[PDB]
Protein backbone atom coordinates (compact mmCIF):
# COMPACT_ATOMS: atom_id res chain seq x y z
CA UNK A 1 0.00 0.00 0.00
CA UNK A 2 0.94 3.69 -0.55
CA UNK A 3 2.92 5.22 2.31
CA UNK A 4 2.12 8.80 3.45
CA UNK A 5 3.63 10.86 6.27
CA UNK A 6 1.79 13.01 8.82
CA UNK A 7 3.37 15.47 11.28
CA UNK A 8 1.39 17.24 14.00
CA UNK A 9 2.53 20.71 15.04
CA UNK A 10 1.29 23.18 17.65
CA UNK A 11 2.13 24.74 21.00
CA UNK A 12 3.06 22.61 24.02
CA UNK A 13 -0.06 21.26 25.80
CA UNK A 14 -2.29 21.81 22.73
CA UNK A 15 -3.20 18.03 23.05
CA UNK A 16 -1.14 16.80 20.06
CA UNK A 17 0.51 13.87 21.95
CA UNK A 18 -2.89 12.81 23.40
CA UNK A 19 -4.49 12.92 19.94
CA UNK A 20 -1.84 10.61 18.38
CA UNK A 21 -2.08 8.13 21.33
CA UNK A 22 -5.88 7.94 21.29
CA UNK A 23 -5.96 7.32 17.51
CA UNK A 24 -3.05 4.80 17.53
CA UNK A 25 -4.69 2.82 20.42
CA UNK A 26 -8.43 3.44 19.34
CA UNK A 27 -9.50 4.62 22.86
CA UNK A 28 -8.75 7.05 25.74
CA UNK A 29 -6.06 5.17 27.81
CA UNK A 30 -8.03 3.86 30.81
CA UNK A 31 -5.12 3.09 33.16
CA UNK A 32 -2.21 5.34 32.11
CA UNK A 33 -1.80 7.97 29.47
CA UNK A 34 1.79 7.97 28.21
CA UNK A 35 3.91 11.14 28.44
CA UNK A 36 5.43 10.64 24.97
CA UNK A 37 4.63 9.29 21.49
CA UNK A 38 7.39 7.50 19.54
CA UNK A 39 5.90 6.94 16.04
CA UNK A 40 3.11 4.83 14.51
CA UNK A 41 2.19 3.48 11.07
CA UNK A 42 -1.61 3.24 10.75
CA UNK A 43 -3.39 1.16 8.09
CA UNK A 44 -6.22 3.36 6.93
CA UNK A 45 -8.87 2.64 4.29
CA UNK A 46 -10.40 5.98 3.12
CA UNK A 47 -12.85 6.30 0.20
CA UNK A 48 -11.75 2.82 -1.01
CA UNK A 49 -8.00 3.55 -0.91
CA UNK A 50 -5.60 1.60 1.32
CA UNK A 51 -2.92 3.83 2.87
CA UNK A 52 -0.04 3.35 5.33
CA UNK A 53 -0.15 6.55 7.41
CA UNK A 54 3.11 7.19 9.34
CA UNK A 55 2.36 9.41 12.43
CA UNK A 56 4.90 11.80 13.97
CA UNK A 57 4.75 14.29 16.83
CA UNK A 58 6.82 17.48 17.48
CA UNK A 59 6.26 17.68 21.33
CA UNK A 60 9.54 18.43 23.11
CA UNK A 61 10.88 20.23 19.99
CA UNK A 62 8.97 23.55 20.47
CA UNK A 63 11.97 25.41 22.02
CA UNK A 64 14.66 23.98 19.65
CA UNK A 65 14.53 25.80 16.34
CA UNK A 66 17.39 23.86 14.71
CA UNK A 67 16.22 20.37 15.84
CA UNK A 68 12.46 20.74 15.07
CA UNK A 69 12.76 21.11 11.25
CA UNK A 70 14.39 17.61 11.10
CA UNK A 71 10.79 16.32 11.66
CA UNK A 72 9.54 17.93 8.39
CA UNK A 73 11.30 16.07 5.47
CA UNK A 74 8.83 14.32 3.10
CA UNK A 75 5.68 15.22 5.08
CA UNK A 76 2.45 14.70 3.00
CA UNK A 77 -0.04 16.36 5.45
CA UNK A 78 0.33 18.63 8.50
CA UNK A 79 -2.14 18.70 11.40
CA UNK A 80 -1.74 22.21 12.82
CA UNK A 81 -3.13 21.94 16.34
CA UNK A 82 -4.45 24.46 18.86
CA UNK A 83 -6.45 24.04 22.06
CA UNK A 84 -10.06 25.36 22.25
CA UNK A 85 -9.51 26.15 26.01
CA UNK A 86 -6.43 28.27 25.12
CA UNK A 87 -7.30 31.26 22.87
CA UNK A 88 -3.61 32.29 23.07
CA UNK A 89 -2.50 29.06 21.32
CA UNK A 90 -4.71 30.11 18.33
CA UNK A 91 -2.99 33.54 18.16
CA UNK A 92 0.43 31.76 17.73
CA UNK A 93 -0.90 29.83 14.68
CA UNK A 94 -0.56 32.58 11.94
CA UNK A 95 2.69 34.20 13.04
CA UNK A 96 4.77 31.33 14.44
CA UNK A 97 3.63 27.94 13.07
CA UNK A 98 2.26 28.86 9.63
CA UNK A 99 5.43 30.72 8.29
CA UNK A 100 7.59 27.80 9.45
CA UNK A 101 5.31 25.06 8.05
CA UNK A 102 5.03 26.89 4.69
CA UNK A 103 8.82 27.54 4.51
CA UNK A 104 9.88 23.90 5.23
CA UNK A 105 6.76 22.18 3.71
CA UNK A 106 5.67 24.33 0.68
CA UNK A 107 2.56 22.91 -1.07
CA UNK A 108 1.93 20.48 1.82
CA UNK A 109 -1.76 20.59 2.85
CA UNK A 110 -2.45 21.85 6.39
CA UNK A 111 -5.52 20.93 8.44
CA UNK A 112 -6.28 23.32 11.31
CA UNK A 113 -7.40 21.17 14.21
CA UNK A 114 -9.20 22.48 17.25
CA UNK A 115 -8.47 20.02 20.09
CA UNK A 116 -10.29 19.64 23.47
CA UNK A 117 -13.68 20.68 22.10
CA UNK A 118 -15.30 19.09 25.24
CA UNK A 119 -13.88 21.97 27.37
CA UNK A 120 -16.26 24.39 25.54
CA UNK A 121 -19.00 23.41 28.06
CA UNK A 122 -16.62 22.89 31.06
CA UNK A 123 -17.53 25.32 33.88
CA UNK A 124 -14.01 25.32 35.35
CA UNK A 125 -12.47 26.21 31.93
CA UNK A 126 -14.92 29.06 31.35
CA UNK A 127 -14.21 30.41 34.87
CA UNK A 128 -10.41 30.23 34.48
CA UNK A 129 -10.64 31.99 31.10
CA UNK A 130 -13.05 34.65 32.45
CA UNK A 131 -10.39 35.72 35.01
CA UNK A 132 -7.93 36.39 32.12
CA UNK A 133 -10.70 38.39 30.20
CA UNK A 134 -11.17 35.48 27.73
CA UNK A 135 -13.52 32.65 26.63
CA UNK A 136 -13.10 29.26 24.83
CA UNK A 137 -12.39 29.46 21.06
CA UNK A 138 -15.73 29.82 19.20
CA UNK A 139 -16.17 27.56 16.13
CA UNK A 140 -16.30 30.57 13.74
CA UNK A 141 -12.94 31.85 15.15
CA UNK A 142 -11.32 28.53 14.20
CA UNK A 143 -12.93 28.63 10.73
CA UNK A 144 -11.83 32.28 10.27
CA UNK A 145 -8.23 31.32 11.22
CA UNK A 146 -8.18 28.27 8.92
CA UNK A 147 -9.49 30.54 6.12
CA UNK A 148 -6.94 33.27 6.87
CA UNK A 149 -3.92 30.85 6.81
CA UNK A 150 -4.99 29.06 3.59
CA UNK A 151 -5.58 25.74 5.37
CA UNK A 152 -7.06 22.76 3.44
CA UNK A 153 -9.85 22.69 6.10
CA UNK A 154 -10.93 23.19 9.74
CA UNK A 155 -11.79 20.27 12.08
CA UNK A 156 -12.65 19.86 15.75
CA UNK A 157 -12.04 16.88 18.00
CA UNK A 158 -11.82 15.74 21.61
CA UNK A 159 -9.08 13.19 22.49
CA UNK A 160 -10.74 12.74 25.96
CA UNK A 161 -14.12 11.58 24.56
CA UNK A 162 -12.69 10.33 21.17
CA UNK A 163 -15.26 12.48 19.27
CA UNK A 164 -14.00 13.55 15.85
CA UNK A 165 -10.61 11.80 16.15
CA UNK A 166 -11.21 9.16 13.44
CA UNK A 167 -12.58 11.79 11.00
CA UNK A 168 -9.46 14.02 11.47
CA UNK A 169 -7.04 11.16 10.49
CA UNK A 170 -9.25 9.91 7.59
CA UNK A 171 -9.42 13.51 6.24
CA UNK A 172 -5.62 13.94 6.65
CA UNK A 173 -5.17 10.74 4.56
CA UNK A 174 -7.41 12.14 1.78
CA UNK A 175 -5.47 15.46 1.88
CA UNK A 176 -2.11 13.57 1.66
CA UNK A 177 -3.37 11.55 -1.36
CA UNK A 178 -4.21 14.68 -3.41
CA UNK A 179 -1.30 15.52 -5.79
CA UNK B 1 16.25 -6.95 22.50
CA UNK B 2 16.31 -9.82 24.98
CA UNK B 3 13.14 -11.75 25.93
CA UNK B 4 13.70 -11.16 29.68
CA UNK B 5 13.60 -7.35 29.25
CA UNK B 6 10.84 -7.43 26.59
CA UNK B 7 8.56 -9.28 29.08
CA UNK B 8 9.51 -6.97 31.99
CA UNK B 9 8.39 -3.97 29.89
CA UNK B 10 5.48 -5.66 28.01
CA UNK B 11 2.67 -4.05 30.13
CA UNK B 12 1.21 -0.60 29.31
CA UNK B 13 2.25 0.81 32.72
CA UNK B 14 3.97 -0.06 36.04
CA UNK B 15 0.47 -0.63 37.60
CA UNK B 16 -0.16 -3.43 35.07
CA UNK B 17 3.41 -4.88 35.18
CA UNK B 18 3.34 -5.66 38.93
CA UNK B 19 1.09 -8.22 40.70
CA UNK B 20 -2.20 -6.62 41.92
CA UNK B 21 -1.60 -7.69 45.53
CA UNK B 22 1.75 -5.77 45.41
CA UNK B 23 0.16 -2.69 43.73
CA UNK B 24 -2.52 -2.53 46.45
CA UNK B 25 0.11 -2.09 49.22
CA UNK B 26 1.26 1.27 47.72
CA UNK B 27 0.04 4.89 47.90
CA UNK B 28 -1.47 6.41 44.72
CA UNK B 29 1.37 8.99 44.45
CA UNK B 30 3.93 6.10 44.40
CA UNK B 31 1.91 4.32 41.63
CA UNK B 32 1.86 7.57 39.58
CA UNK B 33 5.61 8.25 40.04
CA UNK B 34 6.49 4.62 39.17
CA UNK B 35 4.28 4.75 36.05
CA UNK B 36 6.44 7.58 34.56
CA UNK B 37 9.79 5.93 35.68
CA UNK B 38 8.65 2.68 33.98
CA UNK B 39 7.81 4.65 30.76
CA UNK B 40 11.31 6.24 30.82
CA UNK B 41 12.90 2.73 30.96
CA UNK B 42 10.47 1.13 28.52
CA UNK B 43 11.13 3.91 25.93
CA UNK B 44 14.95 3.71 26.56
CA UNK B 45 14.75 -0.07 25.92
CA UNK B 46 12.81 0.64 22.60
CA UNK B 47 15.44 3.32 21.69
CA UNK B 48 18.37 0.90 22.22
CA UNK B 49 16.38 -1.64 20.14
CA UNK B 50 16.00 1.02 17.26
CA UNK B 51 19.80 1.56 17.37
CA UNK B 52 20.37 -2.27 17.19
CA UNK B 53 18.17 -2.53 14.07
CA UNK B 54 20.29 0.25 12.48
CA UNK B 55 23.68 -1.36 13.32
CA UNK B 56 22.96 -5.10 13.00
CA UNK B 57 20.11 -5.32 10.53
CA UNK B 58 20.60 -2.36 8.19
CA UNK B 59 24.34 -1.35 8.45
CA UNK B 60 25.86 -4.87 8.85
CA UNK B 61 23.40 -6.32 6.31
CA UNK B 62 24.56 -3.77 3.69
CA UNK B 63 28.24 -4.55 4.38
CA UNK B 64 27.67 -8.34 4.11
CA UNK B 65 25.10 -8.45 1.25
CA UNK B 66 25.79 -5.39 -0.97
CA UNK B 67 28.79 -4.00 -2.89
CA UNK B 68 28.42 -0.45 -1.61
CA UNK B 69 31.34 1.83 -0.73
CA UNK B 70 31.74 1.78 3.17
CA UNK B 71 31.61 5.62 2.98
CA UNK B 72 28.03 5.29 1.62
CA UNK B 73 27.10 3.09 4.62
CA UNK B 74 28.66 5.69 6.99
CA UNK B 75 26.57 8.41 5.31
CA UNK B 76 23.42 6.27 5.76
CA UNK B 77 24.04 5.51 9.49
CA UNK B 78 26.24 8.26 11.04
CA UNK B 79 27.56 7.78 14.65
CA UNK B 80 25.31 4.67 15.20
CA UNK B 81 28.06 2.64 16.97
CA UNK B 82 28.75 5.62 19.28
CA UNK B 83 24.98 6.17 19.93
CA UNK B 84 24.56 2.42 20.57
CA UNK B 85 27.35 2.43 23.23
CA UNK B 86 26.00 5.55 25.07
CA UNK B 87 22.37 4.37 25.27
CA UNK B 88 23.23 0.67 25.90
CA UNK B 89 25.31 1.76 28.93
CA UNK B 90 22.47 4.11 30.14
CA UNK B 91 19.83 1.36 29.71
CA UNK B 92 22.17 -1.11 31.59
CA UNK B 93 22.24 1.31 34.58
CA UNK B 94 18.46 1.83 34.58
CA UNK B 95 17.78 -1.97 34.39
CA UNK B 96 20.24 -2.68 37.25
CA UNK B 97 18.51 0.01 39.38
CA UNK B 98 15.18 -1.78 38.72
CA UNK B 99 16.67 -5.20 39.55
CA UNK B 100 18.07 -3.83 42.85
CA UNK B 101 14.56 -2.59 43.73
CA UNK B 102 12.94 -6.02 43.16
CA UNK B 103 11.01 -7.50 46.05
CA UNK B 104 12.73 -10.86 47.05
CA UNK B 105 10.98 -13.82 45.44
CA UNK B 106 9.67 -11.60 42.62
CA UNK B 107 11.05 -10.79 39.14
CA UNK B 108 8.41 -8.02 38.46
CA UNK B 109 7.48 -6.20 41.72
CA UNK B 110 9.74 -3.19 42.41
CA UNK B 111 9.58 0.47 43.47
CA UNK B 112 12.53 2.67 42.41
CA UNK B 113 13.13 5.34 45.10
CA UNK B 114 16.28 6.93 43.60
CA UNK B 115 16.66 7.92 39.96
CA UNK B 116 17.98 11.51 40.03
CA UNK B 117 21.57 10.42 40.84
CA UNK B 118 21.63 8.17 37.75
CA UNK B 119 20.22 10.98 35.56
CA UNK B 120 22.79 13.52 36.88
CA UNK B 121 25.68 11.13 35.97
CA UNK B 122 24.33 10.58 32.45
CA UNK B 123 23.70 14.26 31.68
CA UNK B 124 26.84 15.77 33.32
CA UNK B 125 30.63 15.71 32.83
CA UNK B 126 32.39 13.64 30.14
CA UNK B 127 29.22 11.54 29.68
CA UNK B 128 27.21 14.65 28.62
CA UNK B 129 30.06 15.99 26.45
CA UNK B 130 30.16 12.74 24.48
CA UNK B 131 26.33 12.84 23.98
CA UNK B 132 26.39 16.52 22.91
CA UNK B 133 29.12 15.99 20.32
CA UNK B 134 27.52 12.74 19.08
CA UNK B 135 24.02 14.22 18.73
CA UNK B 136 25.35 17.47 17.16
CA UNK B 137 27.13 15.31 14.59
CA UNK B 138 24.14 12.92 14.02
CA UNK B 139 21.60 15.74 13.63
CA UNK B 140 23.91 17.73 11.24
CA UNK B 141 24.20 14.59 9.03
CA UNK B 142 20.48 13.59 9.33
CA UNK B 143 19.17 15.23 6.10
CA UNK B 144 22.14 13.97 4.01
CA UNK B 145 21.44 10.41 5.36
CA UNK B 146 17.77 10.59 4.14
CA UNK B 147 18.80 11.98 0.71
CA UNK B 148 21.48 9.27 0.31
CA UNK B 149 18.88 6.58 1.22
CA UNK B 150 16.36 7.93 -1.35
CA UNK B 151 18.99 8.08 -4.10
CA UNK B 152 20.13 4.49 -3.49
CA UNK B 153 16.51 3.30 -3.41
CA UNK B 154 15.69 5.08 -6.72
CA UNK B 155 18.88 4.09 -8.61
CA UNK B 156 20.06 0.69 -7.24
CA UNK B 157 17.82 -2.37 -7.85
CA UNK B 158 19.87 -4.53 -5.38
CA UNK B 159 19.53 -1.90 -2.59
CA UNK B 160 15.73 -1.96 -3.20
CA UNK B 161 15.81 -5.80 -2.94
CA UNK B 162 17.76 -5.62 0.35
CA UNK B 163 15.35 -3.04 1.84
CA UNK B 164 12.17 -4.91 0.75
CA UNK B 165 13.59 -8.14 2.20
CA UNK B 166 14.88 -6.94 5.68
CA UNK B 167 11.89 -4.64 6.42
CA UNK B 168 9.29 -7.36 5.45
CA UNK B 169 8.69 -8.66 9.10
CA UNK B 170 5.65 -7.11 10.92
CA UNK B 171 7.81 -6.13 13.95
CA UNK B 172 9.68 -3.72 11.63
CA UNK B 173 6.51 -1.88 10.31
CA UNK B 174 7.52 1.49 11.87
CA UNK B 175 11.29 0.87 11.81
CA UNK B 176 12.42 1.46 8.25
CA UNK B 177 15.68 3.30 7.55
CA UNK B 178 14.20 6.86 7.57
CA UNK B 179 11.90 6.09 10.50
CA UNK B 180 14.96 4.91 12.57
CA UNK B 181 16.87 8.16 11.83
CA UNK B 182 13.91 10.38 12.89
CA UNK B 183 13.23 8.21 16.00
CA UNK B 184 16.89 8.75 17.04
CA UNK B 185 16.88 12.58 16.45
CA UNK B 186 13.59 12.89 18.41
CA UNK B 187 14.80 10.80 21.42
CA UNK B 188 16.72 13.57 23.11
CA UNK B 189 13.74 15.96 23.09
CA UNK B 190 11.61 13.33 25.07
CA UNK B 191 13.90 13.38 28.19
CA UNK B 192 12.72 16.77 29.66
CA UNK B 193 9.10 15.63 29.11
CA UNK B 194 9.70 12.29 30.96
CA UNK B 195 11.87 13.82 33.78
CA UNK B 196 9.43 16.77 34.39
CA UNK B 197 6.47 14.39 34.81
CA UNK B 198 8.59 12.06 37.11
CA UNK B 199 9.58 15.21 39.16
CA UNK B 200 5.89 16.21 39.50
CA UNK B 201 5.34 13.01 41.61
CA UNK B 202 8.69 12.99 43.52
CA UNK B 203 8.07 15.49 46.34
CA UNK B 204 8.18 12.85 49.15
CA UNK B 205 11.96 12.62 49.58
CA UNK B 206 13.45 16.14 49.24
CA UNK B 207 16.90 14.92 48.07
CA UNK B 208 15.10 13.17 45.15
CA UNK B 209 13.10 16.31 44.20
CA UNK B 210 16.38 18.27 44.05
CA UNK B 211 18.31 15.56 42.14
CA UNK B 212 15.46 15.42 39.56
CA UNK B 213 15.40 19.24 39.32
CA UNK B 214 19.22 19.20 38.67
CA UNK B 215 18.84 16.40 36.08
CA UNK B 216 16.04 18.47 34.37
CA UNK B 217 18.30 21.54 34.14
CA UNK B 218 21.18 19.40 32.85
CA UNK B 219 19.05 17.78 30.03
CA UNK B 220 17.72 21.24 28.88
CA UNK B 221 21.35 22.52 28.88
CA UNK B 222 22.38 19.50 26.72
CA UNK B 223 19.51 20.07 24.24
CA UNK B 224 20.41 23.78 23.99
CA UNK B 225 24.08 22.99 23.11
CA UNK B 226 23.06 20.17 20.65
CA UNK B 227 20.64 22.65 18.99
CA UNK B 228 23.38 25.34 18.82
CA UNK B 229 25.90 22.85 17.33
CA UNK B 230 23.63 21.81 14.42
CA UNK B 231 24.69 22.80 10.87
CA UNK B 232 22.83 20.66 8.25
CA UNK B 233 25.24 19.11 5.70
CA UNK B 234 24.25 18.47 2.04
CA UNK B 235 24.59 15.42 -0.27
C1 LIG C 1 8.12 -9.44 47.35
C2 LIG C 1 6.97 -9.74 46.38
O1 LIG C 1 6.78 -9.02 45.48
N1 LIG C 1 6.12 -10.90 46.55
C3 LIG C 1 5.01 -11.22 45.66
C4 LIG C 1 5.09 -12.33 44.82
C5 LIG C 1 3.98 -12.67 44.00
C6 LIG C 1 2.82 -11.95 44.06
C7 LIG C 1 2.73 -10.86 44.94
C8 LIG C 1 3.81 -10.50 45.72
CL1 LIG C 1 3.62 -9.09 46.79
O2 LIG C 1 1.88 -12.51 43.16
C9 LIG C 1 2.44 -13.69 42.65
O3 LIG C 1 3.79 -13.68 43.03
Amino acid sequence: AIRKKLVIVGDGACGKTCLLIVFSKDQFPEVYVPTVFENYVADIEVDGKQVELALWDTAGQEDYDRLRPLSYPDTDVILMCFSIDSPDSLENIPEKWTPEVKHFCPNVPIILVGNKKDLRNDEHTRRELAKMKQEPVKPEEGRDMANRIGAFGYMECSAKTKDGVREVFEMATRAALQA
Amino acid sequence: SMEMDEKDFAADSWSLAVDSSFLQQHKKEVMKQQDVIYELIQTELHHVRTLKIMTRLFRTGMLEELHLEPGVVQGLFPCVDELSDIHTRFLSQLLERRRQALCPGSTRNFVIHRLGDLLISQFSGPSAEQMCKTYSEFCSRHSKALKLYKELYARDKRFQQFIRKVTRPAVLKRHGVQECILLVTQRITKYPLLISRILQHSHGIEEERQDLTTALGLVKELLSNVDEGIYQLEK
